[PDB]
């Protein structure tokens, strides 16, 4: 069972508890919080411990978050502590973005290029990309020297690659098969 | 005796392409990684934004 | 690590989100989980009996056989096909 | 040694280079085990879909679970690695199908591995498919003659039959097989071996036996051998299936072997086991029944009308086959095994091979007891019908007679006649490996048992009898073979003109 | 409302809906844009149901969008299936154009109340001597035919369907379940040639089809069945294999996430069988003549599979493979085989006398065969000699060559009639024909024809 | 880089490396407090690789620093070889100092393709009776000798070793492959004392080695003898057991996170033998003949390693526990063993038709062992007597004193051409021998032997 | 016809090695989409001297 496997139910009842009482904002920040603050060298430890209950366990991370989890953010601490859940914590965090990017209908693009792009160019691939997928897109724009000329972008799990780099590799392949 | 002199001769033919082929490759390699710079995106990545 | 425990589904960690301790306020009454040739998981009836029935809507019965840490694995006194999660 | 050739072969490459853009759906790869490859993104892959990774290497996606894929490699696996891209293709598992690969050596994916060129088909198709319906079907009734006697005459297999040869370890399986292809060389009928599981030598000694006999230029060679991904060992017989199936198709018969489908079920047993699939009966499948009923019911005799549909009025008023024969190996005779249980319910008939029969000198070894033909007559020429009709159950019946008084004093005349006469035939079904027989050859040695003439020959002589009638009415009879082999048929002239040669032979030889 | 696939593992989907809108237990769903079907077997619990796909999973992807129909799967049924080839869905499966349906049955069902049984004990005559003499029928009743592979189960239906069915004025309904594609061609072209199409509703799930598709057609075909039962009608219902509706179970109980019990088999297969089984029944409505053809794995009768399967059934014919490996056909065997039927009070004493005195026969020849391949026949005793040429006698004169059978056999087909059957028996048993060859009984109808190949 | 052991589990670990540098399948590891090296099996995911340790483990711990060394187990090949012993990593392991290598091949290879395989037919003479009549050899072919525990199996392949030799004029490989180190032991020291040595590469990883050394070997020696064949040489490959190879899996396949399957097998059985066994094949360059002892798991050849071995061999010879209680030895069951090369066209209608009546005799005799048993043998017909006398004959001429065996009995060895054999079993089908008793026959070498011995 | 092989490869093996250049400038050409000769011959002639 993949770790996403067991955040799953987690995530979407954080999800849509934030979502009817308008907080998607509030649980954005507090399961960022305990993402991080689980994966921490001590807390890490802590959480490990053989001989501590769920609920000191519970206890012990509520308190070092404190003015950062809310009564309704804390019972869901408590939760996931009782069922023995809080190594899933950062997957947990990762789940809940998901599913909130695709209510606001936004979608975090990567794009790399042999060499820097203008301003002029990262727009036009914006609009072009927002009128296919029909959701508001964010470039992430990098460079990677591996690509002897032109641009890839990843959309997720939609990949459209236009470097020269990809259609050498179409060459070797076509001459080699 | 006859058949197999063309098999040999066919297979010959088939080790020299895949040679030539890696070489064709890795000479388009060498001219497009020196006939490439900034003019070229402006001709690269404005015609994906239309694909 | 291990898989999911019939509690694990998001209406019942979603209620505990609202009140905490929402079990254990009615021990006489619980929910069905899930529903499978002839058995029924039910999330609740904290003091069910080795061997007592239970009642479901429709005047179905069944008979708690499993007292599982987190939920009651019941097996139906009848037709089975009726019966629903929630 | 031409050149310029090799360059515009090149040019021919480098002309049609895809220099466009393409939208594709990607995963990465999680975790490389034993030919098992995992992978996370995949949203828009399909079942049995084709998997591209990096270096021309290709998978297949077989676990559709809800956050990852499991894909099977269709070659080697040990060059991939956790972190490489895993593409998808919009295309199910196509194989290359025509008679340009007839004469012709191929893996499980339609490569050449014979070194004798490109193969210029002009036609690729799915490796997986379903079969004709009830409706488009006909009925079993044109003969595929083996060669061999013993099985033309008691256990026949007609155009669209599914035949099972089954039997334990080194009692001629494969040699009954081989002989059943290379007698099709005249017959009209085009002919698959597919290889599972075999050593390469094996296969390279198969292929030089097809092509020492003249068989091999009308026989296609499916190889998926012992050090093969189990994947194409698991693939093999349904895309040899799929070669054979474009001849049904467009109005033509063709005939398929499948050396070994006990070796296909142990591959989809590693695969089911190593994906994690709950294990059955003998740690197999639970769908192993499936994987055998799905292949085996592709071949069949399909009627005038669905031709003519397929070829959309191309071909008319010509019915399509592909005959099959699976074979099965048995661990010291035990039938009771899941996989063998399995395949003798599916088939049309079996053939079944004794160890005992076989050291005992009766070479083909058939058990005419245990072995039956379901579609019997009417897979028969008229004059094999005539003069084999109840040979099968006299066969069965004298087997048991000869245990029944073999310490009992002598008994009647129906008893000597009847134990007289199943030592004959016994000895007459026996025949020699590449030496088959044509229909006329088979019946004046059918002609001459069942009419009564060999009750004066010895049994040590029944084969030198047999032999030496063959040899006469081949010179001084030519014109009545040649009759006879012209469709088999049977008549009072026929009869008769038999009759006097056969009481010449033995008055005067 | 609609859900989404979440998972594919062979023929196993499962597809999650809005936990306010969950499909009920064996409720039908419909996939977007492909052609296929799927049916609850579970509710997993947080939206989720697992399916059995009732078509071929190799297009089907994760997130394709499904449709809660509300309902299992329905099925046409009435006067208008008759003369029709269906699949498992109620599709035609003909190139006759859409069905003139007027109503749908859901195909999963309640069995007939205790008070609603029937009690008929109405003789029902085969013209087939064994199955005359120690099996014999009864209308409204059940019959199974259980054999291993290759011994007479499809062409002993074929005898009985020729023998019942043509000559009969109701309603018939044929289900090949997990047959030979070709079998289901000539028995459909027998049926047209022979003009009795008409009387008769054909519904085929063939081995070449998914394991959901040989799951329920056995269903199907029964719904068929119970609404002209329900309509006050006489019915004959024949399934050419019943053996492959558990096989399909088991296929798929792993992936359904259920621990496998003895022989490798579904934990359900007693009551998965009984579900079915108790459907398959006569009531104070109408009536159902149902004959079975009953798969043995590896010959074993005492397999999970068939040793659930003899308590369901009135009447149980046991065809065997050491009868068939010697020539002899109907490879029935007179010792192992039974009817609630044979009894003095239902038919007669002489018809029961003859039946027992001929297993008596047979019984002790089965010690004598062993003792004879040792030490020979001249060791035996004056009355056993005797009796050994009798049951060699009795042995082949069991023996009838079929109308179905001719294309295996060569020679023609005979009917023998019950009172032909008793006399003929009686006489081998009194010593009538002691002076007969063995030979003249094998393969000859009636005891008149045996005198009469005795000169030949 | 270098990653850090993160769990240890018998002979099977886990390690840890950066997600830009984690090691490729069959890559070599080697831990840096104790240079024990590690091969990897499989890559789980997340940097982390799972591999088996080509060493004792005892001693090692968890954050232990591990070295990639960027490619698979290499070892020394060519002429430095000869007359030396190496161990499952190459290095030597007869305190002879070290190995005069000019080049290492990696032990993991691909087999060699379809259009390489060469036709070779021409007839190998063993000088033994029973393997040159039934189960004739081939040059550049493959033989396995079959057998449950002390029955002959290392007797028997030390007398082929001692016979082949005689012609051969190239170089031998031998792979032990776990065995008795005492066996090594006796010999080296042999053909060292006769000289022998300079022309055969030892390789040696006994029963008392951990699973990945047993595992390997077997690769090691094969790397050796292809480099040999390659070369354009006809060499010969002995293996001590074939049967160990596949052993060494099942100790660590649950350990590599397999599911089992029949009787506690890995599921990659098939594969792992495939694997191996195509790469030991004689091709257009130059030639392997390879002789293997397989073990048969408590006396049942129907057992799934045996049974997965008979389709990758050109001669079966089967030893048996039942011929050899008898006294007879080499206890080969001529019934049971078998070869390609038993054909009219190859080895000539003489020798195949004696061989055939060979085997027709002693399966006759074998069809009558109950009867005998029961009544005795003066209760047979005359043919069956005289037959029955003639198998006995038959079944001890067979037997042949070993010049390896001298050391058990005291009696001189005997090497028997293929003349002399075809002419005593022929003039024993004949008749011609049916006066002389049949204790004549146990023992002797040639049939002018049994002559002489009758004269006492 | 081995002998003719070993005797007559070089006479080809000439001829590819001068084809080389044509099969990688076309092949970049292609790729880069526009015309290719003002930044190509320059890189052949120091390029090809190494294949
Ligand atoms: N009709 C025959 N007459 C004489 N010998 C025969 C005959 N048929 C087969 N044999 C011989 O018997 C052996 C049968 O080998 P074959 O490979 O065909 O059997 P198999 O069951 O397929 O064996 P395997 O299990 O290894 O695949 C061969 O030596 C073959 O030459
Ligand atoms: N009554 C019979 N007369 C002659 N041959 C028969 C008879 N019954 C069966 N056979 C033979 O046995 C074969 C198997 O019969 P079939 O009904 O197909 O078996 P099953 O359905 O039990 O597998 C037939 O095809 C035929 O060759
Ligand atoms: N040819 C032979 N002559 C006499 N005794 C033999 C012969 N072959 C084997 N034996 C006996 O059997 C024993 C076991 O033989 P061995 O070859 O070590 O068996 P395996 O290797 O099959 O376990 C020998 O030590 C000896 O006592
Ligand atoms: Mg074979
Ligand atoms: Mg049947
Ligand atoms: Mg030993």
């Amino acid at each position: 069972a993949e770790l996403t496997t067991l955040a799953r139910p987690y995530a979407k009842a954080a999800f849509e508890y934030a979502q009817a009482h308008q907080q998607l904002a509030d649980w954005s920040a507090a399961l960022g919080v305990l993402a991080a603050v689980s994966q921490d060298d001590t807390v890490r430890q802590l959480l490990k411990e053989p001989q501590l209950t769920s609920s000191a366990k519970a206890q012990s991370l509520i308190d070092v978050c404190g003015d950062k989890l809310n009564a309704p953010a804390q019972n869901f601490v408590r939760t996931v502590a009782e069922n023995k859940r809080l190594e899933l914590l950062p997957t947990i965090a990762e789940m809940y973005e998901q599913l909130k990017a695709e209510q606001e209908k936004s979608v975090e693009v990567e794009v790399t290029s042999a060499f820097t792009l203008s301003k002029e160019q990262q727009d036009k691939l914006a609009k072009a990309l927002s009128a296919r997928l029909s959701r508001e897109v964010r470039l992430h724009a990098s460079e990677d020297a591996s690509l002897i000329g032109g641009v890839i972008i990843r959309a997720g799990d939609l990949v459209i690659d236009g470097s020269v780099r990809g259609k050498l590799a179409k060459l070797a392949e076509a001459l080699k098969s | 005796a006859q058949a197999e002199i063309e098999q040999e001769l066919n297979s010959v033919k088939d080790a020299l392409r895949a040679q030539v082929g890696a070489l064709a490759v890795t000479g388009a390699e060498k001219i497009l990684g020196a006939s490439i710079d900034a003019n070229a995106h402006e001709q690269l990545v404005s015609k994906l934004a239309a694909e | 690590m291990q898989q999911l425990n019939p509690s694990e589904i998001s209406e019942i960690i979603k209620g505990r989100i609202e009140k905490l301790d929402v079990a254990s306020q009615a021990r006489n009454e619980g929910t069905i989980v899930s529903v499978s040739d002839g058995i029924v998981r039910i999330y609740g009836l904290a003091d069910v009996m080795y061997g007592e029935m239970i009642e479901f809507p429709g005047g179905v019965y069944g008979m708690a056989l499993n007292l599982e840490q987190d939920s009651v694995g019941a097996v139906v006194l009848g037709e089975y096909q009726g019966l629903a999660e929630g | 040694l031409n050149p310029s050739e090799i360059s515009e072969i090149i040019k021919g490459r480098i002309e049609k280079l895809d220099v466009a853009s393409q939208a594709r759906n990607e995963g990465t790869i999680v975790s490389v085990s034993d030919g098992i490859v995992r992978i996370y993104g995949l949203a828009d892959v399909m079942y049995g879909e084709m998997i591209e990774f990096p270096g021309g290497v290709y998978g297949m996606a077989l676990n559709l679970e809800q956050d990852s894929v499991g894909a099977v490699v269709l070659g080697e696996y040990q060059g991939l690695a956790e972190g490489m891209n895993a593409k998808c293709t919009g295309r199910i598992l196509e194989v290359p199908v025509g008679p340009e690969l007839l004469g012709r050596v191929v893996d499980a994916l339609g490569n050449p591995i014979d070194g004798k060129g490109p193969i210029d088909a002009k036609a690729t198709d799915a490796v997986e498919k379903v079969a004709p319906g009830v409706i488009w079907r006909k009925s079993v009734d044109q003969p595929v003659q083996t060669g061999y006697k013993s099985v033309d005459a008691m256990i026949p297999v007609g155009r669209g039959q599914r035949e099972l040869i089954i039997g334990d370890r080194q009692i001629g399986k494969t040699a009954l097989a081989v002989d059943a292809i290379i007698n099709q060389k005249d017959s009209g009928i085009k002919c698959v071996y597919v290889a599972i599981g075999q050593k390469q030598s094996t296969i390279a000694n198969v292929v030089r036996k097809l092509e020492e006999n003249g068989a091999l230029a009308n026989t296609i060679v499916v190889a998926a051998s012992a050090s093969e991904s189990a994947a194409l060992q698991y693939l093999a017989p349904y895309s040899g299936c799929t070669m054979g199936e474009y001849f049904r198709d467009r109005g033509e018969d063709a005939l398929i072997v499948y050396d070994d489908l006990s070796k296909q079920a142990v591959a989809y047993r590693q695969i089911s086991l190593l994906l994690r699939r709950p294990p059955g009966r003998e740690a197999y499948p639970g769908d192993v029944f499936y994987l055998h009923s799905r292949l085996l019911e592709r071949a069949s005799r399909v009627s005038e009308e669905y031709v003519e549909k397929f070829t959309n009025g191309a071909v008319t008023g010509k019915t399509g086959s592909l005959t099959a024969l699976p074979i099965i190996e048995t661990q010291a005779g035990d039938v009771s095994a899941f996989v063998p249980t399995n395949v003798i319910s599916i088939t049309d008939g079996q053939i079944f091979l004794e160890s005992a029969m076989f050291n005992s000198g009766i070479r083909p070894a058939v058990n005419a007891g245990i072995s039956v033909s379901r579609v019997g007559g009417a897979a028969q020429t008229k004059i094999i019908k005539k003069l084999s009709g109840g040979i099968r159950t006299a066969l069965a019946q004298y087997r048991e007679l000869a245990a029944f008084a073999q310490f009992a004093s002598d008994l009647d005349e129906a008893t000597r006649k009847q134990l007289e006469h199943g030592q004959r035939v016994t000895e007459l079904m026996k025949q020699k490996q590449y030496a088959p027989m044509s229909i006329a050859e088979m019946s004046l040695s059918l002609y001459a048992a069942e009419r009564g003439f060999l009750q004066d020959v010895e049994i040590a002589k029944v084969g030198s009898f047999e032999q030496a009638l063959i040899s006469y009415f081949q010179r001084e009879h030519a014109a009545l073979l040649a009759k006879i082999n012209e469709k088999g048929d049977f008549n009072d002239e026929i009869d008769a003109g038999i009759k006097a040669g056969i009481e010449k032979f033995k008055a005067t030889q | 409302s609609s859900g989404r696939i979440v998972q594919i593992i062979g023929a196993v989907i499962d597809v999650e809906f809005p936990r306010d809108a969950v499909p009920s237990i064996y409720e039908a769903l419909k996939v977007q844009g492909v052609e296929t079907t799927l049916e609850v077997q579970q509710q997993l619990g947080d939206g989720v149901v697992r399916s059995i796909a009732m078509g071929s999973t190799e297009g089907l992807k994760r997130g394709l969008n499904v449709d809660s129909t509300g309902a299992a799967i329905s099925v046409p049924v009435g006067k208008a299936t008759l003369g029709r080839i269906m699949d498992v869905l109620g599709n035609p499966i003909d190139e006759a154009g859409p069905i003139g349906e007027e109503e749908r049955w859901g195909i999963h069902r309640e069995a007939p109340s205790y008070a609603d049984q029937a009690g008929g004990n109405e003789l029902l005559e085969t013209g087939i001597k064994v199955i005359d003499l120690v099996c014999p029928f009864a209308k409204g009743g059940k019959v199974g035919l259980f054999g291993g592979a290759g011994v007479g189960k499809t062409v002993n239906m074929m005898e009985l369907i020729r023998n019942i069915a043509i000559e009969h004025s109701g309603y018939s309904v044929f289900a090949g379940v997990g047959e030979r594609t070709r079998e289901g061609n000539d028995f459909y072209h027998e049926m047209k040639d022979s003009n009795v199409l008409d009387k008769v509703a054909l519904v085929y799930g063939q081995m070449n089809e998914p394991p959901g598709n040989r799951l329920r057609v056995a269903l199907t075909g029964l719904t068929m069945a119970e609404k002209f039962r329900d309509e006050g009608r006489d019915v004959l219902l024949f399934i050419d294999n019943i053996y492959r509706y558990t096989l399909a179970g088991t296929e798929v109980s792993a992936l359904l996430g259920r621990m496998p019990s003895a022989v490798g088999y579904q934990p359900t297969l007693a009551e998965e069988m009984g579900v079915l089984q108790e459907r398959i029944t006569s009531t104070k409505k109408g009536s159902i003549t149902s004959i079975q053809a009953v798969y043995v794995p590896a010959d074993d009768l005492t397999d999970p599979s068939p040793a659930t399967t003899f308590a369901h059934l009135d009447a149980t014919v046991v065809l065997s493979r050491d009868i068939a490996s010697l020539g002899i056909y109907p490879a029935v065997d007179p010792l192992d085989s039974t009817s609630r039927q044979l009894d003095p009070l239902v038919i007669g004493q002489d018809h029961y006398d003859t039946a027992r005195g001929v297993q008596y026969v047979l019984q002790r020849y089965k010690e004598l065969k062993d003792i004879i391949a040792i030490l020979g026949m001249d060791e035996l005793s004056e009355a056993d000699k005797l009796l050994v040429a009798r049951a060699r006698k009795i042995q082949r004169f069991l023996s009838q060559p079929f109308f179905v059978a001719e294309v295996f056999t060569g020679s023609p087909g005979k009917y023998v009639s019950l009172k032909d059957t008793i006399a003929g028996f009686k006489g081998i048993l009194n010593g009538d024909y002691d002076h007969l060859p063995e030979q003249a009984f094998y393969m000859v109808g009636g005891i008149e024809e045996a005198v009469e190949k005795a000169k030949k």
